[PDB]
């Protein structure tokens, strides 16, 4: 692209690949083309929350207007918060939006949305329901992102309750995503997910 | 058999809460009690505005224990003039066909609504009723009056 921002990327590129943080697995970014219009991130599930053990595929896009405007980053691997829409993945940070800073590196973006993972900020939601179940009741949502986590993004396995009405409702011919999404909205009453999954 | 009776108990309970009015879809009586899940007496109304509006076209529709692995066997009864329906009143179509566009998700719903919008809309690559086919690909009015007969056939 943009000789200028070109360099910075590939310094950025390598600041990460040279960094603790990735030596110690916790996140790592790679290019796709020659252009640098496009990077591909990774970032493992914090300690001590819901996502632990997860790895999360990030979808970085650098547009035209970079560095004064942000990066724009979308999740790929699915994920229950309520920061980001658990549908299309894409994510409500300060830092991507109005607190962003031109001297911001790459390493500095993936470690904020780590950050994220152990801070939601649900009196500013990306997911209309998911910031409500945070909200309402904190232990389904625990369990909820918990299972995500162990089926979307590859962590230790989840709640017996919650996969027990999953492989239910498989059983009797649903899609399993499609079942999930159900559950998840449905708060894990199974007539009323059961009713959506007809509609 | 036990999977397929789960699911279809619960098909017809989200169908008895909201269906697109005018449909009708039930599970037959078995003679004392019973009752029959694997078998439905149900009706389709032809969509306004076309010629098959003003009619009310009935179809049994009968499930394997394999449900919802299989789809149903969907019959008109009786038999109905349609180039994609056979001459025995089974209904013809790829979201019908096991090995074709059958999915197990897809609901009762969906299958008389897909029916419906076949309706009107017919399959010409696809024949299943030798008359009606040659009807259709020649003289379009003489299967517009038969449609438009059909329908004045069946009471509102």
């Amino acid at each position: 692209m943009a000789n200028i921002a070109v360099q910075r990327i590939k310094r950025e590129f390598k600041e990460v690949l040279k960094s603790e943080e990735t030596s110690k697995n916790q996140i790592k970014v790679d290019l796709v083309d020659e252009n640098f219009t496009e990077l591909r991130g990774e970032i493992a599930g914090p300690p001590d929350t819901p996502y632990e053990g997860g790895r999360y595929q990030l979808e970085i896009k650098i547009p035209e207007t970079y560095p004064f405007n942000p990066p724009k980053v979308r999740f790929i691997t699915k994920i229950w918060h309520p920061n980001i829409s658990s549908v299309t993945g894409a994510i409500c940070l300060d830092i991507l939006k109005d607190q962003w800073a031109a001297a911001m590196t790459l390493r500095t973006v993936l470690l904020s949305l780590q950050a994220l993972l152990a801070a939601a900020e649900p009196d500013d939601p990306q997911d209309a329901v998911v910031a409500n179940q945070y909200k309402q009741n904190p232990e389904m949502f625990k369990q909820t992102a918990r299972l995500w986590a162990h089926v979307y993004a590859g962590a230790p396995v989840s709640s017996p309750e919650y996969t027990k009405k999953i492989e239910n409702l498989c059983a009797m011919g649903f899609d399993r995503n499609a079942v999930i999404v159900a559950l998840s909205s449905k708060s894990w009453d199974v007539e009323t997910a059961t009713e959506l999954l007809l509609s | 058999s036990g999977i397929a009776l789960s699911r279809l108990a619960q098909e017809r309970k989200a169908w008895r809460k909201d269906h697109p009015f005018g449909f009708v879809a039930v599970p037959t009586k078995n003679p004392d009690g019973t009752m029959n899940l694997m078998n439905w007496e149900c009706a389709i109304p032809g969509k306004k505005g076309t010629p098959w509006e003003g009619g009310l076209f009935k179809l049994r529709m009968l499930f394997k224990d394999d449900y919802p692995s299989s789809p149903p066997k969907c019959k008109f009864e009786p038999p109905l003039f349609h180039p994609n329906v056979y001459p025995s009143g089974t209904v013809c179509l790829s979201i019908l066909e096991e090995d074709k566009d059958w999915r197990p998700a897809i609901t009762i719903k969906q299958i008389l609504l897909g029916i419906q919008e076949l309706l009107n809309e017919p399959n010409i690559q696809d024949p299943a009723q030798a008359e009606a086919y040659t009807i259709y690909c020649q003289n379009r009015v003489e299967y517009e009056k038969r449609v438009r007969a059909q329908a004045k056939k069946f009471a509102p």
